[PDB]
RNA sequence: UUCAAAUGAGAACUUUGAAGACUGAAGUGGGGAAAGGUUCCACGUCAACAGCAGUUGGACGUGGGUUAGUCGAUCCUAAGA
RNA sequence: AUAUGGAUUCUUCACGGUAACGUAACUGAAUGUGGAGACGUCGGCGCGAGCCCUGGGAGGAGUUAUCUUUUCUUCUUAACAGCUUAUCACCCCGGAAUUGGUUUAUCCGGAGAUGGGGUCUUAUGGCUGGAAGAGGCCAGCACCUUUGCUGGCUCCGGUGCGCUUGUGACGGCCCGUGAAAAUCCACAGGAAGGAAUAGUUUUCAUGCCAGGUCGUACUGAUAACCGCAGCAGGUCUCCAAGGUGAACAGCCUCUAGUUGAUAGAAUAAUGUAGAUAAGGGAAGUCGGCAAAAUAGAUCCGUAACUUCGGGAUAAGGAUUGGCUCUAAGGGUCGGAAAAAAAAAAACGAUCAACUU
């Protein structure tokens, strides 16, 4: 089916992350993703196999707040962005301004400079 | 028969903006095997040590596919335009920044 | 223009007294078995035409490089 | 400055249309100094000049309307314009039908299914539009061998 | 058709970027014959010419440019001379 | 020009193959015969090229609130040479009514079919060389009148009433039978020429030198030609992308190319070009002049008259979207000293089309 338990590293209650998921398809009979309500265990079951949702989304930031207990978590300017290491990273709109190399600073000799000041 | 693809998430990860956990959480769910998602038949392997991500599959799959699901996960988390997917050598790919300044 | 097969007769050509130059070219290819190997081509310029022998065997090849006249000018690769 | 020439050479060196040539507006003093191909060469690789991306003509829409076409999507009388003939000429469906049978009967002749006598009728008979399609043929054949065993088993 | 910048004594019209459009492969595309004869290209330049303009030009001034044993002429004969 | 090799000869100008013919060669004057050069047109089929469409994979960009194994793009191979490959024909075996073979197209066979086994034209393709060292695409480095250098990857296939074209074998037509020469080669002929201690030869391999004279830019047209001009006219041809659709029509887009035809401000009458109108429907006018209506397709129906071919799309009726289905329609394969600076150590499978 494709059922995957996010951060297998961090789980306390993982035997109870099984009980909260079987309460979605167990009683109220709900899909883990859709909100689709089957009438029977068959319904929610037949469907999970249908549009193919076996995955409990970790990407939704309200979904990390819902399933939070059964995990144990242990201890844009438009131009450049500011990283924690000191980095200034560029943007994909300027990609051809980056790639373009330009003229070096034009630097006079003590011979050429001297003659130009005089 | 097995083909194995390798991506290096080191550059963006170490600098604070990236999580190979979620990246390897995404790939697993969004690969399409002879059909819809979640169908990896022990025909597709996504595992990672945190500085790299491994991809190994007997099922239909490609270099371009890995690039497509890569770019799509970034725009979702808006790391697009701050990160670009390049090929270091054939079938081993690296994630990088455009401009790097101190 | 032409390719040579027989090596014994290839060697005669390597003198011929009018053949001034030649070259040794290496090609990474992969066989019917899909495995990388080194086939090498021996190209000897004659007056009006250019002969090239194909040795898909690196050994009998690399010793033939030890089979060449001291007179010849060889452009390596 | 007058940059016409620099744009011309750009199309020629890059080997692409003047449409697709980019000249950096901020580089307008430097590009001015180009004046020769090999100079433009340097500028091209440098990145002051760039060959712009091809504008897109997408086939996805057709491939959709193309995919649906093979599901028997719009065959409708109102979706037709030309005569039935001009669309798929009669003669053509024929030369399909004929070569299907002649190749069919041939195969049987050789594999022992039918001798050259049953072959010679059917050939002469098919060519007279006595057969609708390939199944209609095999039917007439099996009825031809069945009765021949109806004329064989009463002679025993 | 429109916006900015560049150049400029000066910009509706030149150069570049941007956006909008047209020819839409029987083309406003790429090559030739006949005819043109330097109109090609570049540096200078704006009195006169381009029925508005002009910093641009098929204009003006100074120069550079056309490399064949195999492409043509050449040879052959056609109606004819 | 010629020299070396190869071949040929005491059976002088070679041998093999039943034959069609084969080969690295294998004397041939006068003169004679013969071939190429050398030719309409249309039809439909057969094949090849490029194009188009298209799956997998290796790159690179685009879009991503939601969606889409996505959208676009690079993935290329010349003249020449070697091996090999064909429809037509032709050769040997065979001797056929139970008439067989067979083209889309009905032609052929005791003047020797089917069938069996072979020969050939090399148009065309396939491999190899030419040739990856080229080009093409991605990632890097340095360098600014140095100029380049380094890495990677260039892959493997599919489909067809498609398009453009080349070509093949045929067919229809003619009181129409659809150029000539230069040139080149073949054959007949047997002049003449020559071997045994030596000779013949350049239609075989290789090697050596030479290739004159003139044309060679650009335009080929809404600005380079002719129209007294930078004129809405005229002027010979090749290549030809996707979609709609019968379609080289119209309508939109890609590769390339323009954005150039004096501008601003208003929005009266008259206008030119373009549209629409209640009830009426030619009452207008010399005259239905102009406009209007009808139009594609599939089905049904189709008169007098006729030189029996037509007339005829006669007239005249019905249907046409979108969506989900149903059935029918195929192919392949298997049964001197001190300090400092600087330098150096009948099935079954599979494959793919659309068309009704
Ligand atoms: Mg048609
Ligand atoms: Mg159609
Ligand atoms: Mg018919
Ligand atoms: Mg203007
Ligand atoms: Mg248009
Ligand atoms: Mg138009
Ligand atoms: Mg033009
Ligand atoms: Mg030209
Ligand atoms: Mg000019
Ligand atoms: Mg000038
Ligand atoms: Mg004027
Ligand atoms: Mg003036
Ligand atoms: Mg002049
Ligand atoms: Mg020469
Ligand atoms: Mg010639
Ligand atoms: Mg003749
Ligand atoms: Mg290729
Ligand atoms: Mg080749
Ligand atoms: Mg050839
Ligand atoms: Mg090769
Ligand atoms: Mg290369
Ligand atoms: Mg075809
Ligand atoms: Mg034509
Ligand atoms: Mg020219
Ligand atoms: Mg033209
Ligand atoms: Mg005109
Ligand atoms: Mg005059
Ligand atoms: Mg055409
Ligand atoms: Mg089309
Ligand atoms: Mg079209
Ligand atoms: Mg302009
Ligand atoms: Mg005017
Ligand atoms: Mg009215
Ligand atoms: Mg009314
Ligand atoms: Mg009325
Ligand atoms: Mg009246
Ligand atoms: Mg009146
Ligand atoms: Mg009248
Ligand atoms: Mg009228
Ligand atoms: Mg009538
Ligand atoms: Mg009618
Ligand atoms: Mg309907
Ligand atoms: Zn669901």
């Amino acid at each position: 089916h494709g059922f995957y338990i996010p951060e297998q590293k961090y789980l306390v209650d993982k035997i109870g992350l099984v009980k909260y998921m079987s309460e979605k398809i167990g009683l109220g009979n709900i899909c883990i993703v859709c909100n689709y309500q089957g009438r029977t265990l068959t319904a929610v079951r037949q469907h999970m196999l249908a549009k193919r949702h076996c995955k409990i989304p970790y990407e939704s930031e309200d979904e990390r707040l819902e399933i939070s207990e059964f995990y144990d978590f242990t201890s844009n300017d438009g131009i450049e962005l500011h990283l924690p290491t000191g980095i200034k990273v560029g943007h994909r709109s300027l990609q051809r301004y980056y790639k373009q190399d330009l003229k070096p600073e034009v630097i006079l000799t003590e011979g050429q400079g001297t003659l130009v000041a005089a | 028969i097995a083909k194995t693809f390798t991506v290096d998430v080191s550059s963006p990860t170490e600098n604070g903006v990236f999580d190979p956990a979620s990246y390897a959480k995404y790939l697993i769910d969004h690969i399409k095997v002879e059909g819809a998602v979640g169908n990896l038949g022990n025909a597709v392997t996504v595992t990672e040590d945190g500085t790299v991500v491994t991809v190994v599959s007997t099922a239909k799959f490609s270099g371009k596919y890995l690039k497509y699901l890569t770019k799509k996960y970034l725009k979702k988390n808006q790391l697009r335009d701050w990160i670009r997917f390049v090929s270091t050598k054939t079938n081993e790919y690296r994630l990088a920044f455009y401009q790097v300044t101190p | 223009a032409r390719e040579i097969t027989d090596i014994k007769q290839f060697l005669e050509l390597t003198r011929r007294a009018d053949v001034k130059t030649a070259t040794v070219k290496i090609n990474k290819k992969l066989n019917k078995a899909g495995k990388p190997f080194r086939q090498t081509k021996f190209k000897v310029r004659g007056s009006s035409s250019l002969y090239t022998l194909v040795i898909n065997d690196a050994g009998k090849a690399k010793k033939l490089i030890q089979s060449l006249p001291p007179t010849l000018k060889v452009n390596r690769l | 400055a007058n940059l016409r020439t620099q744009k011309r050479l750009a199309a020629s060196v890059v080997g692409v249309g003047k449409r697709k040539v980019w000249l950096d507006p901020n580089e307008t003093s430097e590009i001015a100094q180009a004046n020769s191909r090999n100079a433009i060469r340097k500028l091209v690789k440098n990145g002051t000049i760039v060959k712009k991306a091809v504008t897109v003509h997408s086939k996805s829409r057709t491939r959709a309307h193309a995919q649906s076409k093979r599901e028997g999507r719009h065959s409708g009388y109102g979706k037709r314009k030309g005569t039935r003939e001009a669309r798929l000429p009669s003669q053509v469906v024929w030369i399909r039908r004929l070569r299907v049978l002649r190749r069919l009967l041939a195969k049987y002749r050789d594999a022992g299914k039918i001798d050259k006598h049953l072959y010679h009728v059917l050939y002469k008979e098919s060519k007279g539009n006595a057969f609708k399609h390939k199944r209609a043929l095999v039917e007439h054949i099996i009825q031809a061998k069945a009765d021949a065993q109806r004329e064989k088993a009463l002679n025993e």
